[PDB]
């Protein structure tokens, strides 16, 4: 999801 | 007058070389001399990774340096998600499966928070978000409470710069960055020291200033992390003494002595030889191979990385029903592991109760892993996976094996020794001849002749007396490397090395 | 209780809008009432713009505000050169025809440096440059000499990111920014205010905290640039009063009163009128068609944005052998200065020893320098610049012109009649319908009639007796318009505009 | 170079 590039 | 031995950080796992650098300084404290280790890279959880090892007092690290963090312990920890709610009244949201939260303000997305402890104890990073969802900015805390950098994102999340402040948020140094084959390098590097305002254009340059601002008359420095050390000494005044510390090998191929290209990590080092007042090698074979090479430009000496102290764990206490074999080393092609798991297929046929622990990590456990199960040896050979703390699994240990092809010395050959365990090692370059008496404390076998390694294993499991006796020619040996032994080599050496 | 007239800033040369604003402090400084003006946006000059009009403490910038400068005073001047050379061991090299040094160590190039003045004692910017010439960084100082703001520059100088910095060098705020369409567009705010860190997604939003910290029960503001004015109040609770004041005509085709859009700079604030207590224009009939077409929502009510005090320069001191003709007017297309340029092309052709001398500043200044010079006028038609002060070159001056195609009131036509020069003027609104009688202190001509405006210019050139007759009728005209009747509708809008 | 000044 792009809820995921939050992280990192 | 101080000491400053310079690496480059320190892991989660030592490394020869950190213990090397460890060793040292506790052999110099042993004999009262100032000594301190300098690391240069930027490592916010460096405090952490020291506290097993050494003190904070015993360190400096560059970056520490210029955000007037050095010498600085751990705060009591702040309630981050506490201030976050009550006081500034954002709204949290549980990342599930990890120690993060998303930050809201009535609804609007502001930060994303990465705690590393599951008790919200340490903050780690948090990322910052403009009004499209784009990461702007990512704050790196360090392990001891304040915020050590900032980096600016752009694009698709590169960087492009960084500010790095003091534990009040006054900044120190700011670095720039522009990509060169997809990575981000440093152009530019402005710290604000002494009231003044400096520029670099790398970080070799601003290591070569911060070595300036640490020297007083008197001091002596060791480079003992060469690919990064050896380029900032040789931005340095001459008037700063500084010793090459070698730790490996030198060349690329070892059995050309005269004609291979000396390894990159030491490159820069051979091409300005004169800057330094020596160069130090751990083994005998290895200081004539230099002095050789270099034509006697400056004096080559050795000082062995390793030393023994006598052990108040238990020694020799063998199970009499299996045999116990260990490797000791990284997970690593130079050590070549495999062959060690092809030694226990031809054995496991012939003394089934056998066991092989090996000890440490590295990209190599996956290979390791599938050649263990190929041949059905899940029961014999146990990848071990990297202990701290090995006192207690040379007790039961029958015998030590290296396979290496490349050593500076061995540190796990010296520490198997002490602690009564005799070793079988082929015989390189360089360390065990120098520490092997073949039928003394163990045994040296031609350079990958794996049938001679069968046998002479072999032969000390057919010969427990045997091992009896290589066992204490081993306590013996490791006597030669007493502490007392290698003090009294630096006393002499730290002495004499100073120009008069 | 203050009152608060909120603009956006003050340029080099003032605009007519800040020209009222400055109108309206004087005036309620006259009347005892407190009022201060508000200016929003960054300008590390407002300092010196301000200084020839109003002091500082009659503003507030909002960045200031944030900054910890409100009301902070100039600097004891630093010798940046000499700094440099003398402490920091640099090179200076001067560019040649500027106030610019670029600036090495070390054999680098590290800076470009630009200077305001030629002593060389203001620093305006400083640049800085990377390892490989790529300006990675500029450093814009404020008037009063510390360091204001640092940009960030990514690939062709593009803006990324700006740091704002109290005068002590500690950050206040951060500006994260977009390319949209090409230009640069702020993404993200975040402001270090009272112990606490706010996050804002635009300055509209900036401006609406800024707006609620400076308010306390009783003030009163007025919205003065709507464009950015507007937009900030509508997210202020309405119990804040607000007052919109339009300095222009409010629909994009005058001749629709009915139908034509509103200008996209009142937008905001027609958008939602019921915010406002009221809507101030400048002119009688801008008043009776902004009424109608709201449909009374809110109350209309005209308060000139001029005033005429009495001179104590000479007045009509005429050269008897040459005639003077000006124009105090923005270099601009709405003023369509290049038809008095014509008008002058056949003027000369009657009267030898005309000149028309346009005050002014603008975007067409090189049209129409080239206009003058394509028509060998240069001895005829002088673009004078902007004076900061007009006083006496309205001494000898036999007529103004106004060949504008819409204006608000027209500040210069009022200061025109105040010192004896009868106006000429296209009939247009607002403005010179209400200030020019014809035939009694000047002529209203039909919009873009060239051909009339010709005719009776020269008919007063060719009859000094009118001139001088329409000079005593313009000396009347301006009494109207006096302080003290401003002030009267001033002090009785302050005293009932707020409920009770 | 022209690019250092603005
Ligand atoms: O599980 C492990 C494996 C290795 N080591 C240590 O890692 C070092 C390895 O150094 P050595 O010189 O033997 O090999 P290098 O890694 O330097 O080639 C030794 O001091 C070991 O004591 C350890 O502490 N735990
Ligand atoms: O050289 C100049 C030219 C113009 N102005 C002033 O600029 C303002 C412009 O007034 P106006 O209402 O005509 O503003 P505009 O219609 O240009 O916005 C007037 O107060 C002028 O006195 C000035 O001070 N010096
Ligand atoms: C692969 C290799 O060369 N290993 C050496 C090791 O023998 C030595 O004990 C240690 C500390 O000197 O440095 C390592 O790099
Ligand atoms: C182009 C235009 O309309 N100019 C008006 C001017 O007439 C007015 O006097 C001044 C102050 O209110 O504001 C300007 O915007
Ligand atoms: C995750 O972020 C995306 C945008 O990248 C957004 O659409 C979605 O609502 C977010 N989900 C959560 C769980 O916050
Ligand atoms: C980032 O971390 C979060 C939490 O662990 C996870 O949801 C997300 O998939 C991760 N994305 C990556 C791989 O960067
Ligand atoms: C910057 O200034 C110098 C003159 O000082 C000039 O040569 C150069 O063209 C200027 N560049 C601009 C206007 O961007």
């Amino acid at each position: 999801s792009d809820s995921d590039s939050d992280s990192d | 007058a101080m000491n400053y031995f310079v690496g480059n950080s320190l892991g989660v796992n030592l490394t020869g070389i950190e213990k090397a650098i460890i060793n040292r300084l506790n052999l110099f404290k042993e004999m009262g001399r100032p000594a301190q280790c300098v690391f240069l890279s930027w490592n916010r959880y460096l405090y952490r990774n020291a506290q097993n090892y050494i003190t904070s007092s015993d360190y400096i690290n560059m970056y520490d340096f210029f955000q007037e963090a050095t010498y600085l312990e751990r705060n009591e920890p702040f309630d981050w998600l506490s201030y976050w709610t009550d006081e500034c009244h954002y709204t949290l949201k549980h990342v599930e499966n990890s120690h993060d939260f998303r930050i809201y303000d009535q609804e609007r997305f502001l930060m994303y928070a990465h705690f590393q402890d599951p008790k919200y104890r340490i903050l780690d990073y948090v990322n910052h978000f403009d009004s499209q969802r784009r990461k702007v900015k990512r704050d790196f805390y360090d392990v001891r409470g304040f915020l050590s950098c900032s980096r600016i994102l752009v694009d698709k999340q590169q960087t492009l710069c960084e500010f790095f402040y003091n534990p009040e948020g006054d900044t120190k140094l700011e670095k720039y960055f522009s990509y060169k084959d997809g990575k981000p390098e440093v152009q530019k590097i402005i710290v604000y020291y002494a009231n003044k305002q400096y520029f670099f254009n790398n970080e070799t340059e601003l290591g070569a200033f911060f070595i300036k601002q640490l020297y007083q008359h008197g001091d002596l420095f060791f480079s003992d992390r060469n690919v990064y050390t050896a380029p900032i000494f040789n931005l340095t005044p001459e008037s700063i003494p500084v010793v090459a510390v070698l730790h490996s090998t030198h060349i690329k191929n070892i059995d050309a002595l005269d004609s291979s290209p000396f390894k990159n990590v030491y490159k820069a080092m051979f091409e300005n030889l004169s800057r330094y007042r020596a160069i130090i090698v751990s083994t005998e074979q290895q200081k004539l191979d230099v002095e050789k090479r270099i034509n006697h430009t400056i004096p080559v000496v050795n000082i062995p990385v390793g030393y023994s102290e006598t052990i108040d764990t238990p020694v020799q206490t063998l199970d009499q029903r299996s045999v116990k074999l260990i490797s000791v080393a990284r997970y690593s092609p130079e050590k070549q592991l495999h062959q060690q798991i092809e030694l226990i297929k031809r054995l496991v046929s012939y003394v089934p109760k056998i066991e092989l622990h090996m000890y440490g990590f590295g990209s190599e456990s996956k290979k390791l892993n599938e050649l263990i199960q190929k041949y059905g040896l899940e029961n014999h050979v146990y990848l071990r996976g990297f202990l701290s703390n090995l006192d207690q699994e040379y007790s039961d240990a029958y015998l030590s094996l290296i396979t290496s092809n490349m050593e500076g010395f061995s540190l796990a050959l010296l520490e198997s020794l002490a602690h009564g365990v005799p070793v079988i090692s082929y015989d390189i370059k360089y360390g065990p001849n120098e520490l092997i008496t073949s039928d003394f404390n163990g045994y040296l076998i031609t350079k990958n002749d794996e049938d001679a390694l069968f046998d002479k294993v072999k032969y000390v499991i057919d010969h427990p007396e045997v091992q009896q006796r290589l066992s204490k020619g081993s306590l013996a040996k490791a006597q030669q490397y007493s502490k007392a032994s290698l003090i009294k080599q630096w006393d002499q050496f730290v002495r004499l090395i100073l120009e008069h």
